[PDB]
């Protein structure tokens, strides 16, 4: 179990980690996040009490290094550190954890929320989306865009997604053009899964990250790529079982997790009516409709 | 964007520019079967491709052995229309390219914009008029052309005959729609009125009769007079 201690807490604010969040007030004796279960990806984020604005936040793996937040009162936010010399980081950690000074991980042992929700997600592969390469964690917030919504501004605080674009040459054979427009199969199997993502592992951590992005930034362009990446497997008529199978799972968690009162917001009507009643998948994401239609029936 | 009345000069100015209408394409006739089922037999169709500033017709004839074997031929038709449009457009010296493609039909837009990726400086564009061209196939020589065909095939035509002698492009595609939404409206009606006089004839290498200036605006008048006829008849007003 690690620890992601902080410094202090000089501004009221609400913090994340995972799914659970708590809050901390202003100059209120608090020195971090301990018993964090280690083989997970993590996000702690950040709500500013004042400032409502900017939701914003750090992906970072415990096994990667020994790592700490300061709050920067020149630009204004709770920045994740890393301490260089691990014995030093322990002499603190220790004498914090001795005065009680920390919130715990709350996982419930029942619980496999998180690991559901993040079972493709690695850390190496959110630093190729996220590019700040002298950090072993990534920062991502509200207001970054994607590589895509730059070409449709700033490249350096982009998001890397992998861009999907149904009515691109990549997408459409010459010759099939009515073929690959109607039944997706040939760009998500043969360009997508084989040329760029190599496996569905990858595919599928990409749109894990992007769910959450969205859920927990309010990032409008990681919910247009999570909707992208169901839309292009639930339009393809030849999809591997086993994929199927785990999207179902994938989707139903993520749905289970949406707060309700966001779902008007982070849920595209369109995309879901479609894969739901209309699309080559119609009838292969049996716990994802059920949830789906007992949760938000309005929607449909 | 969509086309409508606010900018319909546009489609006389100097980029060109091609009309496509798709409602010719797959024709059939419904009829009984032996055994008391309904059964259709398609007969042979035509893309109207036209530009609207000098009247060119691109007619393709779509001849029933392209469905032959295919199924779902409502939406095929849709994407041969697209496949057609985008092969005749590659045919042309790239001087000779439309800018533009408007479409009669929005359900044509995916498949010509996808048909056309290679060509990204086009727009593909639909319209908020209610075009009469599906009405194409009353004007007698082509639908002569069209069901007399064997084979696929494209004939070129001048949809205007003549008439750009005399009149703007903006006049003479008036002319053609209220002749076209007449044809719709009352075709029997509209044919009488266009041939009643045996001393008016049409040329041989034109589509419409060889009227003066005088004699058009008679006709015109006469095809607005059915509009509004078969409009009360319709509404009883
Ligand atoms: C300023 N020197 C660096 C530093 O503060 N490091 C550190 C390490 C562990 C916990 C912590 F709160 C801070």
């Amino acid at each position: 179990m690690n620890t992601v201690p902080f410094t202090s807490a000089p501004i009221e604010v609400t913090i994340g980690i995972d799914q659970y969040s708590f809050n901390v007030k202003e100059n209120q004796p608090f020195h971090g996040i301990k018993d964090i279960p280690i083989g997970h990806v993590h996000v702690i984020h950040f709500q500013h009490a004042d400032n409502s604005s900017m939701r914003y936040g750090y992906w970072f793996d415990c096994r990667m290094g020994n790592f700490y937040i300061q709050y920067d009162p020149k630009d204004g936010l709770y920045k994740m550190m890393e301490e260089r010399d691990g014995a030093k980081f322990e002499n603190i950690v220790h004498n914090f954890k001795e005065r009680q000074m920390m919130v715990s991980y709350p996982k419930i042992d029942e619980d496999d929320t998180w690991y559901n929700l993040t079972e493709f997600v690695q850390m190496d592969k959110i630093r190729k989306i996220v590019r700040k390469d002298e950090n072993q964690f990534s920062y991502v917030d509200s207001s970054m865009t994607t590589v895509q919504e730059n070409e449709l501004s700033d490249p350096a605080h982009s998001l890397n997604y992998t861009v999907i674009n149904f009515k691109s040459r990549e997408a459409i054979r010459p010759g099939h053009e009515m073929e690959d427009f109607l039944d997706k199969s040939y760009y998500l199997n043969t360009v997508m899964l084989q040329g760029i993502f190599k496996n569905s592992s990858n595919y599928f951590g990409e749109l894990q990250f992007a769910f959450l992005n969205a859920m927990f930034f309010g990032n409008y362009g990681s919910s247009l790529q999570w909707h992208a990446m169901i839309e292009l497997i639930c339009s393809s008529a030849t999809v591997p079982k086993h994929m199927l199978d785990k999207l179902d799972e994938i989707l139903y968690y993520q749905i289970k997790t949406l707060p309700e009162q966001y779902s008007d917001i982070l849920l595209n009507e369109r995309v879901w009516n479609i894969c739901l009643y209309s699309s080559f998948q119609k009838n292969s994401l049996h716990n994802t409709e059920k949830i789906m239609e007992n949760k938000y029936p309005e929607l449909l | 964007g969509a086309m409508n009345s606010s900018n319909y000069a546009e489609l006389f100015n100097n980029d060109i520019k091609l009309f496509v209408d798709d409602t010719n394409v797959y024709r059939v006739t419904v009829h009984k079967t032996f055994e008391g089922n309904v059964a259709t037999k398609a007969i042979n169709g035509c893309i109207f491709t036209l530009n609207p500033k000098t009247g060119h017709l691109f007619l393709k004839i779509i001849h029933t052995s392209v469905w032959a074997g295919q199924k779902r031929l409502s939406q095929l038709a849709k994407w041969k229309t697209a496949e057609e449009v985008s092969a005749l457009v590659r045919s042309l010296p790239k001087e000779e390219q439309p800018k533009q493609i408007i479409v009669t039909r929005k359900a044509m837009l995916d498949p010509l914009e996808v048909h056309m990726l290679d060509f990204p400086n086009i727009a593909i564009r639909p319209t908020e008029l209610r075009l009469p061209f599906s009405a194409a196939m009353s004007i007698d020589k082509l639908s002569d052309v069209v069901m007399k065909a064997t084979e696929p095939q494209m004939v070129l035509f001048n949809i205007y005959d003549d008439w750009l002698d005399r009149i703007s492009s903006y006049t003479a595609f008036s002319r053609l729609t209220l002749l076209l939404r007449a044809l719709k409206t009352n075709e029997e009606s509209a044919k009488m009125i266009l041939l009643s006089d045996p001393t008016i004839t049409i040329k041989s290498y034109h589509l419409w009769p060889s009227f003066t200036d005088e004699q058009w605006i008679t006709i015109e008048s006469q095809m607005r007079d059915l509009i509004l006829t078969e409009y009360g008849r319709k509404y009883n007003v």
